[PDB]
């Protein structure tokens, strides 16, 4: 009874096509639906449907049974390993010696790699007289036989109780070796080794196998620290070592907030004399306590000189965008951008000043770019979002668009580019002028409303007439009907033009009609109409949209040659920079660019650059004075200050720039307050222990996320990004499972760590539907036990409008109290000592009281009393009250107010806190902390804490001889100074 | 009689020295020989004159040799073969012919470090750049790389004229692309009608915890061995820990390109100490219902897919040996080698060439011929034996059947091959033909081959013949032209062939003689050899350690590297890991590579004989034709007839 | 790789002392164990001291466990063998091995070997 055997018996008696619909309804669904709840989310097998729930109740049924046991199906063609180790020693040298019988010699000495693996050197000459010779391969069989393994997790989170792992192997087949391995000491982590004594240990390591040696180190500060093991063998001369490097990262998650965007001019606004700008600090109402901030200004000259600068350099134009790129339209960052970018600089002939040198590089990112967009072409010339779905008109559209704006640049194949042409144009466009759309929605404007759905075609038709606007000349002979096409899609247009009631449809069909000519009389005054305030085309509900909208409506503007309400529309645009100095998706900094770009066409009376902008920074002693003019290399300029101000900015002269005041800080754990448009639950469950697991792993638990839409239809393109814990990472057959099956509920993961804080992992999903909870489940496997484990967040956003977002945050939360690694050793007690101060083991008198709290740091000497305990899984929260000030701070406090104290969570049982107890307290001015409620004073390693016995109980032994020493201290720092 | 014969190569590569041999029969006096190429049609020239006298000083042997310049004419761009016409005017009698011609203009090599990537890797890959010589030259070359999509991605064009005819290439997979067997394509930039390609995987980025090797015990499948196919199934971790487990392994059978999955034959066996034994049984194999019979099962191949699930972790690895061969005997006979034509009376030799199932050639297999099974002949290292058979004249179409008898077997595993071969056409039914026999043998530059002329005539105008003209053909080129003297009333005549480095790796020896025929006619007796020279380099270079075998040496260590090769060469290197060069299927760069290139590139399509007194110079790869009315027929075919 | 020449062998008197300078032809670091051998004849090739890379690690036989001294001066690339109140029975070939590291104490760990020195060590008259 394996009942593999039986399955795969089941599976060879179907038909060879059609055949791994049963496959897939054998295997077990982590996210255990039903068989007809699966059955609904199986795309295109009409009799595969009947086949997998045939094959699903089968094995459900037989699995009924025997409560050791193989239950994982053996598949067939697929190859199994890649990743060989790199190729070296690439280099053309040759021999010019005298030849000793024909035969000439040179020695050529080299240093093999640091890796254990059978090099094959291979050779290849060339002589213009004896023609080509191929040598046999020599092979190098590089070998060691004690040889240290450092296991390590990717990122650990300040005080976390992880167990890195030293793995030592043993090759050597006749000897049982006898090593003295021992871990060196960092005074960044509390480890079991000191500087009052080493770690050194011995252990045998048993012949042709392995030994796990274990250290247990907690982080006490963020940043690369260095894991060095030390590992010399008792009887040979073998002596070896590793030094790796483990970064730990903050407590919290990492933001890039957007203060504040100020358009720069002084000519059209700020009226009389100059222009004066005050911009505000940030929030940081949930910083990270004891961790750092930064504050970058940032000045562009112009309204499109950052998204140039970032659009050339190639290891800075994936941070344009705040979003991954893993589908048709994403990817194209690799092109889009800097294909507008090097168009901009060959019409304002800036290349000069700028770097002839750089223009080629930027090529060649474009050609990047180009090969990986091919990855998502289909047969027949048609893209589609993702492989293994159905082409999509709009994606197609937007290449043809893309591309044909690219001939100019780089090499495009024509097959490509006419192929899709020649398939929207024949299959796609209905003789009605409407394009149709086979797939699933890409965009929220190409689902359109329900019972009419006109503006549905309008939107789309649009679009498609904008991308053949633009390969006119370029691809007409292999498609003649471009004509047609345009004048069709036109007549559509123009003909339920006045059906449209979003002001997106009006904007993208504005610019559609005035790129032919036809946009004049009442199509005219009903576009310009519906831009509210006369500077954007705006919906409520729908945030980037509206950002394209104003781009496609200033593009029409520019289309028209009106230069008369573009000034607004322009200060408009350049302040819709919120998630740092550019824009969340990828179509809104795409739009945003073409058209600020396309502002400087000439320089008819337009504004050159001269700006005269100075800063009066509170953190700095004097003014900042920056002048950026036309003409200059860099028409940027930024600076960065670590202290968290509201500074005032004031422009002067001639020009029109952007002030981008972004801050970096560490926010909290806690889950959204207000979820805008997404409802999200997260769980996470342990997995049972029989239920096999990898071998490395340690643990294994099934995490489980349910999503849904708030809105009236379906979301349109939405985003898993899940942040894994530390020790973490996902169960990649499940996901293949999820991803690839017939049941399809991933359209891709992607585990794209951008080494920031964890490794995340990014789920894409074609749509979350609004009648229901699109829920998923999958496997997470602890390769690394850790205790006091920080929980991760799991933030769920659409892609094309990115405030429709929820963030929320995972823990397993073991029951009612803190495990972590045993304490009893002083690896603890090194831990405990950061967090609050150290007593003399009891040892404890009023004038070593008096010593240190008459410290020149000493700011406030407070008597609490604990009011509330709310102690939450990342930081405790004492809310305290103060019933006197045995020295007040320079923070006014009364007499009854309530302080809330903040605590790590690792310092909990060093505290151990009873409520409604007294309690001393003292420390310094730079305990006080800004967040609000404005009670922020963080215990840390110069905070005083005692706990004040009640006067009912100094009647006690073991409590009067401190009651009466804490009565002497509150006098005799009330009535008596400190001589200090 | 005035007799000028021309003879050239049959097909004029571009870009290339073609030696042209005109000679001058019967005429005691010189006569001047100015030889010109003009395209076909048209008085346009593309060569000049090429002066050159033939006195009797030099028994009117004469040399024009020449290249042609490449040039677009002639519908070189819409699908025909753009001849030419060679003028080679003896005083005032002209010899013309049409000659096909073929824009080749070199060889073109690729070398890829590895065939298997990961998205987001190097490619480092070189260009070689050599003539039809296989000479370093500089050309303009355009280097294409290609997705399975057939879209060049990464177009570059360089010219390797001081680079010496090498050029380093490097290219960066992205993070995100298409996968499958992308290819790189390189043409010359004169002839891009001509491609090389190499191709390369790559597929994803993948880790397994351990590698499992599964293959059979035999290197084939004896149908009529009852035994039933034994496979091995071993399997440890990457750094050489045994790996403990079970495995689920499945049979099938590959017809073809496609296959039969048994379900009858799955079977779990356990891996234990990194070791697994299973059988699949003569039984369960011919119980596949489609017509059961054992000799229908010959010619397709298994396949063993194999599931290792490992006992301590949910880790599942698979692996699946495929190109397993079905053969009703584990020898393969092939007369491939053998010429398709025999001269009727005169001895017959045959180059029966021995294999293996994988291809690989035998060693020490005793072969006989059907008949008179009486004869004692082993195989050499080559794969070559020879077996001559003495027939007798008459105008049969000679079926030799040819079996090799090696004992300790059981002689039903003995493999039978039989061959047609169809007679000579003598003009004038004269009876008169030469043979050319060679011991064969695995032969090295620097020996002396002695070329046995064999010539059988009648008695009439045996005196007439006073030389033999033999042309040596090599890489189709010609390379030695001369002549044979002769005394009268000889039968037997030796020739020493001195083979230098340039008969590599393979060249055919035309042989023939004309003279006034007994029927009144130009009788022009020829016949050719193909002789297959050891496939080694021109040059030599090996690399070896240096100071001491420097045993297992450590990371890091610096070891003395020694390279041996030519002087005055450049030698590019490349450190690639054993487990990317094992599994590149056969897509390796070798010098077996290179000569099976060059190889398949022969003008030549029949090993040694002709269908007719012409069928020679054609089969040989020369255009024959002469003033006095004997030619060729002209081909229009640049890739041969195949069988 | 590297090959050594020995040197500072000879004849001494019964009880006197001599030092065995064992010069290097390569790059004497990162050879983790150099160890002298010595073989008289009559006897099988057995080991007298090894050191470390480092120094301080050394391994000597009973026969000289306080009467030899071995030492190494990696940046003259030398290894020396000081031989202080010689006996009569240590007359032998002394020879310098270049090894692995692995297991110094015996000789099958040495992939590269010396030329060797006589030392004859004669007794008192006979
Ligand atoms: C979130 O927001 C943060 C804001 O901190 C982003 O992190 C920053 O990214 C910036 C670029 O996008 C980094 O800008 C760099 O600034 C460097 C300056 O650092 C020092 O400057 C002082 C000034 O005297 C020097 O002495 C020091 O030696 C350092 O240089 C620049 O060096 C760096 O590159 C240069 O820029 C200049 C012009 O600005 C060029 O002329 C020069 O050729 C070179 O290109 C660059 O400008 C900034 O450091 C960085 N902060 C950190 C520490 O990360 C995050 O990337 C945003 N994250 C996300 C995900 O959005
Ligand atoms: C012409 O050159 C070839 C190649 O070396 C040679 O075989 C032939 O003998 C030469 N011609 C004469 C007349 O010697």
């Amino acid at each position: 009874v394996q009942l593999t055997e039986k399955r795969m018996d089941k599976v060879g008696k179907y038909p060879k096509e059609l055949r791994k619909c049963c496959e897939d309804g054998m295997r077990e669904n982590p996210m255990r639906f039903s068989c007809q709840r699966r059955t609904r989310f199986i795309s295109l097998g009409e009799a595969c449907k009947k086949v997998f729930l045939d094959c699903c109740n089968y094995i459900t049924e037989l699995r009924r049974q025997h409560a050791l046991d193989e239950d994982i199906i053996a598949e067939e063609n697929i190859v199994s390993r890649s990743e060989f180790p790199e190729s070296w020693l690439w280099n053309v040298e040759d021999l010019k010696e005298p030849p000793k019988n024909g035969i000439s010699t040179k020695l050529m000495n080299i240093f093999l790699k640091d890796s254990i693996t059978t090099w094959e050197i291979l050779a290849v000459s060339m002589s213009d007289k004896k023609g080509i010779c191929v040598a046999d391969p020599f092979e190098v069989t590089v070998m060691q036989d004690f040889f240290i393994d450092l296991r390590l997790p990717y990122s650990v989170v300040r005080n976390e109780q992880v167990e890195i792992r030293a793995v030592l192997y043993n090759y050597r087949q006749n000897q049982e070796l006898k090593v003295r391995v021992e871990l060196l000491h960092n005074p960044a982590f509390c480890s079991l080794a000191t500087t009052k004594r080493r770690h050194q240990q011995t252990v045998t390591i048993p012949p042709k196998s392995s030994l796990s040696v274990p250290y247990v180190i907690v982080p006490l500060k963020t940043g690369l620290q260095e894991v060095e093991v030390k590992a010399a063998v008792y009887h040979h001369f073998i002596s070896d070592g590793v030094r790796k490097s483990l970064k730990v990262v903050p407590e919290g998650i990492r933001m890039n907030k957007t203060v504040a965007v100020r358009t720069l001019d002084p000519e059209r606004l700020g009226r009389e004399g100059v222009q004066k700008e005050d911009i505000p600090p940030a929030d940081l109402s949930d910083q990270v306590p004891d961790t750092e901030s930064e504050t970058r200004i940032l000045l562009q000259g112009t309204p499109v000189a950052q998204m140039t600068e970032d659009a050339v350099d190639a290891e800075r134009l994936k941070h344009l965008i705040v979003t991954p790129s893993g589908c048709g339209e994403q990817n194209m960052i690799g092109m889009t951008p800097t294909v507008i970018a090097v168009h901009y600089l060959d019409e304002t002939e800036q290349w000069e000043k700028f770097g002839l040198e750089k223009r080629q590089g930027a090529l060649e990112l474009i050609k990047k770019g180009y090969t990986q967009q091919l990855a998502f072409r289909q047969p027949s010339s048609a893209f589609a979002a993702f492989v293994k779905r159905a082409p999509s008109t709009w994606l197609t559209a937007y290449v043809v668009k893309v591309f044909s704006l690219a001939v100019n640049l780089i090499a495009i194949d024509s097959q490509v580019l006419c192929g899709a042409v020649k398939w929207l144009i024949l299959e796609k466009q209905k003789p009605d002028g409407v394009f149709q759309e086979d797939a699933p929605v890409i965009h929220q404007e190409m689902i359109g409303g329900l019972r009419n759905n006109n503006e549905k075609d309008m939107a789309l038709t649009a679009f498609v007439l904008i991308s053949l606007q633009e390969a006119k000349d370029i691809c007409e002979e292999q498609v003649n009907s471009l004509p047609g096409s345009i004048t069709k899609a036109g007549d559509f247009l123009e003909a339920n033009y006045m059906n449209l009631q979003r002001s997106y449809t009006v904007a993208i069909a504005g610019y559609a009609l005035a790129q032919m000519g036809r946009l004049k009389g009442p199509l005219l005054n009903k576009f310009l109409t519906t831009a509210k305030d006369k500077n954007r085309w705006e919906d409520p509900g729908k945030q980037l949209y509206n950002v394209e909208a104003t781009s496609y409506a200033l593009l029409a503007l520019l289309q028209l040659k009106d230069f008369d309400f573009v000034p607004p529309v322009v200060r408009w645009l350049n302040e819709q920079r919120y998630y740092g100095g550019g824009y969340g998706s990828t179509q809104a900094t795409f739009m945003v660019f073409q058209a600020l770009a396309q502002y400087q066409k000439d320089a008819p009376d337009h504004q050159e650059l001269n700006l005269d902008v100075s800063l009066q920074l509170p953190s700095r002693s004097s003014k900042i004075t920056h002048r950026i003019h036309w003409e200059s290399a860099s028409l940027l300029r930024s600076e960065e200050t670590k202290e968290n101000e509201g500074f005032t900015v004031t422009a002067e002269g001639k020009g029109q720039g952007t002030l981008s005041v972004v801050t970096m800080y560490h926010a909290k754990a806690k889950d959204q307050l207000t979820c805008n448009k997404f409802d999200l639950k997260v769980t996470i469950k342990p997995a049972p222990e029989t239920e096999k697991r990898p071998q490395d792993a340690k643990n294994t638990m099934i995490l489980e996320i349910c999503t849904r839409y708030r809105g009236d239809q379906d979301a349109t393109m939405s985003i898993l990004d899940i942040s894994m814990m530390t020790g973490f990472a996902p169960d990649t057959d499940d996901l293949k499972q999820l991803a690839n099956g017939v049941d399809r509920y991933i359209s891709k993961y992607e585990l794209d760590k951008a080494f920031s804080d964890r490794n995340t992992l990014i789920i894409y999903l074609d749509k979350v539907s609004h009648s229901e909870d699109d829920c998923l489940a999958f496997k997470v496997h602890q390769y690394f036990n850790v205790e006091l484990i920080q929980p991760g967040a799991v933030k769920v956003y659409a892609y094309y409008n990115l405030e429709e977002s929820c963030t929320r945050f995972y823990h397993p939360e073991k029951e009612d109290g803190k495990l972590n690694k045993l304490c009893r050793d002083e690896l603890c007690r090194c831990a405990e000592e950061n967090c609050f101060i150290q007593k003399s083991d009891d040892k404890v008198t009023l004038e070593e009281r008096l010593d240190k709290a008459c410290e020149p740091g000493v700011d406030y000497v407070y008597k609490t009393r604990l009011v509330k305990v709310q102690l939450s899984n990342d930081f405790d929260e004492y809310i305290m009250a103060i019933e006197q000030t045995i020295k007040s701070g320079s923070d006014e406090v009364q007499v009854g107010q309530q302080r809330t104290f903040i605590s790590p969570i690792k310092c909990r049982e060093a505290l151990k806190l009873e409520e409604k107890k007294h309690y001393l307290m003292w420390g310094l001015s730079s305990d006080f902390w800004g967040e609000k409620p404005n009670l922020s004073y963080i215990i840390g390693k110069d905070t005083w804490v005692e706990h004040w016995p009640e006067e009912d109980e100094c009647q006690d032994e073991e409590n009067q001889k401190q009651c009466q020493d804490l009565g002497a201290f509150t006098e005799s720092m009330v009535v008596f100074g400190c001589p200090n | 009689s005035p007799m000028y014969s021309i003879i050239t190569p049959n097909i004029l590569r571009l870009e290339s020295e073609e030696t042209m041999v005109l000679e001058a029969h019967d005429a005691q006096g010189d006569v001047p020989v100015t030889v010109t190429v003009h395209d076909f049609p048209g008085k346009k020239l593309v060569l000049s004159s090429e002066k050159t006298v033939l006195t009797p000083a030099t028994n009117h042997m004469g040399n024009v040799t020449f290249t042609i310049p490449a040039n677009r004419e002639f519908k070189s761009e819409k699908g025909r073969n753009k001849f030419v016409t060679v003028q080679a005017t003896f005083g005032t009698q002209v010899v013309e012919k049409v000659v096909l011609v073929s824009l080749q203009s070199g060889y073109l090599f690729i070398q890829t470090d590895k065939t298997i990537y990961t998205p987001g890797s190097t490619v480092l890959y070189r260009i070689f750049t050599v003539n039809h010589k296989l000479l370093p030259v500089g050309r303009t070359v355009m280097v294409n790389i290609e997705n399975p999509e057939g879209i060049p991605v990464k177009q570059d064009s360089l010219s390797s004229q001081n680079q010496l005819g090498v050029l380093p290439l490097s290219w960066d997979i992205p993070e995100l692309v298409n996968m499958g067997q992308w290819k790189i394509r390189a043409y010359y930039e004169n002839s891009p009608q001509q491609v090389f390609s190499t191709e390369f995987e790559v597929k994803e980025y993948v880790l397994p915890s351990f590698e499992v090797i599964v293959e059979p015990t035999e290197k084939f499948y004896y149908i009529y061995n009852e035994k039933g196919l034994e496979v091995t199934i071993t399997a440890r971790f990457l750094y050489g820990k045994k790996v403990e487990g079970t495995a689920f392994v499945i049979f099938g059978i590959q017809d073809g390109e496609q296959r039969i999955s048994l379900p009858e034959s799955l079977k779990r066996i356990p891996i234990e100490d990194g070791s697994g034994e299973v059988v699949l049984s003569r039984k369960v194999l011919l119980d596949g219902v489609q017509n059961p019979r054992a000799e229908d099962l010959v010619g397709k191949s298994l396949y063993v897919s194999a599931t290792v699930i490992l006992h301590s972790g949910s880790d599942m690895v698979q692996a699946e040996r495929s190109g397993i061969p079905i053969v009703t005997s584990p020898y393969q006979i092939h007369f491939t080698k053998t010429p398709k034509y025999f001269k009727p009376g005169m001895p017959f030799d045959l180059m029966v060439f021995v294999t293996n199932p994988d291809g690989s050639p035998a060693y020490r297999v005793p072969v006989a011929v059907q008949g008179e099974d009486t004869v004692q002949s082993l195989t050499q290292g080559d794969g070559v034996a020879k077996l001559s058979i003495n027939t007798h004249p008459s105008q049969k179409p000679l079926s030799i059947t040819v079996r090799t008898k090696k004992q300790e077997l059981s002689e039903a595993q003995q493999a039978t091959r039989t061959m047609q071969a169809l007679p000579y056409s003598t003009v004038g039914n004269s009876n008169n033909y030469l043979h050319l026999s060679v011991l064969r043998t695995e032969l090295r530059p620097g020996e002396t081959l002695n070329v046995n002329f064999l010539l059988r005539m009648d008695r009439a105008h045996e005196a007439k013949i006073r030389y033999y003209t033999y042309l040596i053909m090599n890489k189709g080129r010609l390379l030695k032209a001369g002549r044979q003297v002769r005394e009268p009333g000889q039968d037997l005549v030796v020739l020493p062939l001195s083979i230098t480095t340039d008969f590599i790796p393979s060249f055919r020896l035309v042989a023939y003689y004309t003279l006034i025929g007994a029927s009144g006619q130009r009788e022009v007796v020829a016949d050719s050899v193909w002789v297959d020279v050891k496939d080694s380099c021109v040059g030599s270079l090996v690399v070896k350690s240096g100071q001491s075998e420097d045993r297992q040496p450590v990371p890091g260590q610096q070891m003395t590297l020694k390279i041996e090769g030519d002087h005055g060469a450049r030698v590019v290197l490349v450190a690639v890991d054993k487990g990317v060069f094992v599994l590149n299927k056969k897509n390796k760069l070798t010098q077996s590579k290179i000569w099976d290139v060059v190889e398949k590139a022969d003008i030549g399509c029949t090993p040694g004989s002709g269908k007719d007194y012409a069928g020679v110079f054609s089969d040989a790869g020369l255009t024959f034709t002469s003033s006095s009315g004997q030619q060729t027929a002209q081909r229009a075919e640049l890739q041969c007839p195949q069988p | 790789q590297v090959q050594l020449v020995e040197t500072g062998g000879g004849l001494v008197q019964a009880g006197g002392s001599l030092r065995l300078s064992c010069a290097a032809s390569g790059s004497i670091f990162s050879l983790n164990a150099m160890g002298w051998f010595r073989q008289a004849p009559g006897k099988e090739r057995e080991f007298v001291a090894t050191i470390n890379r480092s120094g301080g690690r050394t391994y000597y036989a009973d026969s000289v466990k306080g009467r030899f001294t071995i030492s190494r001066d990696n940046g003259k690339n030398m290894v020396y063998l000081q031989m202080h109140s010689l006996k009569p029975e240590d007359t032998a070939i002394y020879y310098c091995a270049a090894g692995t590291g692995w297991s110094p104490q015996t000789d099958n760990e040495y992939n590269y070997w010396g030329q060797g020195t006589q030392v004859t060590v004669s007794s008192h008259h006979h």
